[PDB]
RNA sequence: UGAGCCUUGAUGUGUAGGAUAGGUGGGAGGCUUUGAAGUGUGGACGCCAGUCUGCAUGGAGCCGACCUUGAAAUACCACC
RNA sequence: GCCCGGAUAGCUCAGGGUAGAGCAGGGGAUUGAAAAUCCCCGUGUCCUUGGUUCGAUUCCGAGUCCGGGCACCA
RNA sequence: CUUGAGUCUCGUAGAGGGGGGUAGAAUUCCAGGUGUAGCGGUGAAAUGCGUAGAGAUCUGGAGGAAUACCGGUGGCGAAGGCGGCCCCCUGGACGAAGACUGACGCUCAGGUGCGAAAGCGUGGGGAGCAAACAGGAUUAGAUACCCUGGUAGUCCACGCCGUAAACGAUGUCGACUUGGAGGUUGUGCCGGCGUGGCUUCCGGAGCUAACGCGUUAAGUCGACCGCCUGGGGAGUACGGCCGCAAGGUUAAAACUCAAAUGAAUUGACGGGGGCCCGCACAAGCGGUGGAGCAUGUGGUUUAAUUCGAUGCAACGCGA
């Protein structure tokens, strides 16, 4: 549908899904998977084998765009920050570029109240 | 933790030095610190048996 | 146990063919200690399926076993109340004993004559795939394939 | 940017089968140096098996009835 | 009375050369349990009848029933 | 009279206090572009959001609150407490040399002032969090722990309240009495040699019921103040004073018990930690629980159904 060649990844990995996007430089997103839609429900859906299933998944969802440059930004700290990157490389991409852009702040608002469990 | 991959060097090894990076830079620790509020109590209470259990 | 010091006890081979595999066969197939009984079972059994075969007895026995041989199983393991059902590696030695378990196993429960008729039956089912133990070989696989996530 | 409206060019491998052949049809001559069998190459489509398609080299052949089908070969042609 | 759409599994339901997806229920790997997983299993003239066609769940007619807008409403 | 106490000259360090301005990261909301079937949450789920286009991603705007790294048993303050950067106003501490006054000092009933958080009144503000409240779970029940929401409050100005495990559970002031390892901040002489202030850890004599304290004393002494007299009743009732209220402060009696209590010792136990062993689990094989009969027991029946064992460690047991 276009031909764009070089686009940027995101991934948001926290500790109960991981989601996986495409898009190009300016910020306009094309393919999109995630580790709860690829079949894995409850705690299966929090682990590092899910988080590359759907970068695999992703990555076979944007076919149609002739990707042949990736960078990468990662924020979060689920289990699914490597495995990820990983099933990325190997589907035949070019990792130019990683990035951690996780927020941090630099005092900001109260946190909730810790669990008594 | 912005690793720039340089020429022909191979994937493992730029990963290996973008999880170095973000080890040396305290992400995940800091992340996890701010999960949940801890009193100022809580805080001196700790640091202070941290320091007597280190000495 | 908790010593680690256990060994490993040795087999008698089979009288006309040599092979401590037909040996521990026979093994899996004896009860009661009656081992004369069953030597005659598993001898009529591979002699009908070396003639309806017409390869031997020995080829066509290890071929109809490799059907039957998981390379992977499950294992339980606690860790917070729910238990993980993680995918492990399978010994060859337990691969064949398995083999060998599911195969008698398998052999008894059919509706046929006599034992040797079942088991040579079951035993061919097996050498081209539409026995009830190729059927839990892939039970098995399938089981262990689908929590391949708890793989650590 | 919607709806109808003409013209063109494609588009349609239940199973037969060289053939990704719809209903219908005057009907086996067109095509051909108005550079043609077969090619390198541009490209389309595709139940991906195969249909469609410019140029170049090349130089002039493919060809209708033929046996399988319910039917013939877009050989021109016309009805949907 | 007329017109407009429908009739498919036990339920919900998409679909001229076929009957299809999920859950309901049954057993077993399965553990003390709902999990949670694996394994299959059925579950059918595709409302009825008739009509074209090389045969129609598919196109056509007449019927049984559901819903909507109308009309008759003296 | 000058040694206690105070004034003056130069300087050092510091989240000490009051007022105003500003910066960056992030959460939330608002509008728009891309894009499509999930997101969120948990031990597992469900409530909740989403095809009316969510979650993800990019651009612009609004608003409030707190200041990552530095950061440290580091520093400042009588205590409560104080943490981005900048300016204005302002209190105390310490250091080196000299000069000045001349006992001007210490403690303090009643009195006065400051005093975390929650709470109260009036007027603003409201992003995040979150009593009460609502729903979803778990459970024999769950007015809880867990999940999704969520109002006072948390923030600002002024005025009340006057309480905390407000703790070093250690009142203030002064003198004397072996050592070691550090931290922080001044200063003299030549990286070494000294000399002041505050502060952390160990330890000697001594003291203590013991634990322990130990030049920053819980050691040896002096001055002044506050407080205690068995455990419940009770820091409660009545009265006085203070407050808008919540309540604060002063503070009994009848009745009842023979104890209540502190430190340490030996075991036992822990849904505390470490290391080990046993057919104790895990891997297998064969059984019992169903059927028929044998045998023992409980119960019921009988004139008697003789007596004993009767959780594991009694029940084919004395027999
Ligand atoms: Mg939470
Ligand atoms: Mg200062
Ligand atoms: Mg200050
Ligand atoms: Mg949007
Ligand atoms: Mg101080
Ligand atoms: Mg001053
Ligand atoms: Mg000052
Ligand atoms: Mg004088
Ligand atoms: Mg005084
Ligand atoms: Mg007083
Ligand atoms: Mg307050
Ligand atoms: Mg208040
Ligand atoms: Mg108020
Ligand atoms: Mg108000
Ligand atoms: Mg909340
Ligand atoms: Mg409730
Ligand atoms: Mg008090
Ligand atoms: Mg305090
Ligand atoms: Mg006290
Ligand atoms: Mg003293
Ligand atoms: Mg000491
Ligand atoms: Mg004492
Ligand atoms: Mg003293
Ligand atoms: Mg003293
Ligand atoms: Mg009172
Ligand atoms: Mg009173
Ligand atoms: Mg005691
Ligand atoms: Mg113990
Ligand atoms: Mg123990
Ligand atoms: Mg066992
Ligand atoms: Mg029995
Ligand atoms: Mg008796
Ligand atoms: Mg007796
Ligand atoms: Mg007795
Ligand atoms: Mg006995």
């Amino acid at each position: 549908r276009k031909q764009v060649s070089d686009g940027v990844a995101h991934i948001h990995a926290s500790f109960n899904n991981t989601i996986v996007t495409i898009t190009d430089r300016q910020g306009n997103a094309l393919g999109w998977a995630t580790a709860g839609g690829s079949g894995f429900r409850g705690s299966r859906k929090s682990t590092p084998f899910a988080a590359q299933v759907a970068a695999e998944r992703c990555a076979d969802a944007v076919k149609e765009y002739g990707i042949k440059n990736l960078e990468v930004m990662v924020k979060g700290p689920g289990p699914g920050r490597e495995s990820t990157i990983r099933a990325l490389n190997a589907a035949g991409f070019r990792i130019t570029n990683i990035t951690d852009v996780t927020p941090i702040p630099h005092x900001g608002c109260r946190p909730p109240k810790k669990r008594r469990v | 933790p912005v690793i720039k991959v340089r020429e022909n060097e191979p994937f493992d090894v730029a990963l290996r030095r973008f999880k170095r990076s973000c080890e040396k830079a305290g992400v995940l620790a800091e992340v996890r610190r701010r999960e949940f509020y801890e009193k100022p109590t809580t805080e001196r209470k700790r640091a202070k048996a941290s320091a007597v259990k280190r000495h | 146990p908790r010593r680690r010091v256990i060994g490993q006890r040795k087999i008698l081979p089979d009288p006309k063919f040599g092979s401590e595999l037909l040996a521990k066969f026979v093994n899996i197939l004896m009860v009661d200690g009656k081992k004369s009984t069953a030597e005659s079972i598993v001898y009529s059994a591979l002699e009908t399926l070396a003639q309806r075969s017409g390869k031997s007895e020995l080829e066509a026995f290890e071929v109809a076993l490799e059907n039957v041989r998981p390379t992977v199983e499950v294992k339980s393991r606690r860790v917070g109340g729910s238990t993980y059902q993680v995918p492990v590696e399978v010994r060859p030695v337990r691969r064949n004993a398995l083999a060998m378990r599911w195969i008698v196993e398998a052999a008894r429960k059919r509706g046929d004559k006599s034992m040797a008729l079942r088991l040579a039956n079951e035993l061919s089912d097996a050498a081209e795939n539409k026995g009830t133990a190729v059927k839990k070989r892939e039970d098995v696989h399938r089981m262990a394939e689908a929590n391949k996530a708890f793989a650590h």
